[PDB]
């Protein structure tokens, strides 16, 4: 068909230290997005006189 | 090395002729509220009703005289603290572990602050 979609990764998690053995922990979330391929067309046309073909 | 305890202690304290008591540095601490206090110039059954600093506190009745003297602070049954014995943590450093204190960035009494110091045991 005229177009097709690829999903792709777009951001990454990270990690942390905490302040001593009792410090408050921290948050992260991963993400994705899209990329596309799409279609186009080539043509040519060739004329000739009917007598030449005979 | 001083920590917390339920058992009583003796202290030197100054009376104003009202509900106010004062004394030297470290004579009072936050856990003392609800203890009995027995001194000359103090009416019978008097208790610590509030504490305001290491040097000052409030009592349930007016002192009858203004003077400085030795005085006795009573023991208590261990309802107003979880502990019945003694613990190495004092009242202030025992407070350090809350979420609010953790946000304020206050160091615990045992956060090893330098790369080359040893960990060490406390004693009485």
């Amino acid at each position: 068909r005229n177009q097709v979609r690829f999903p792709v990764l777009s951001a990454l998690p990270v990690a942390y230290w905490v302040n001593g053995d009792t410090g408050l922990k921290q948050t992260t979330e991963i993400n994705w997005t899209n990329k596309y391929l799409n279609i186009e067309e080539i043509a040519t046309i060739v004329p000739v006189p009917d007598n030449v073909l005979a | 090395a001083t920590g917390r305890t339920t058992e009583g202690r003796t202290v030197t304290v100054t009376t104003a002729s009202n509900t106010t008591i004062t004394g030297a540095a470290g004579t009072f601490v936050a856990s003392d509220v609800g203890r009995t206090i027995t001194r000359a110039g103090i009416p019978a059954g008097t208790t610590i009703t509030a504490v305001a600093s290491g040097t000052s506190a409030t009592i349930s009745a007016a002192a009858t005289t203004s003077a400085t003297s030795a005085a006795t602070l009573g023991s208590l049954n261990g309802q107003s603290q979880g502990l019945v014995g003694w613990s190495p943590e004092t009242d202030t450093e025992a407070g350090a572990y809350s979420v609010a204190a953790t946000n304020a960035g206050t160091v615990t009494p045992d956060r090893l602050t330098n790369a080359f110091t040893p960990v060490s045991q406390r004693g009485r």
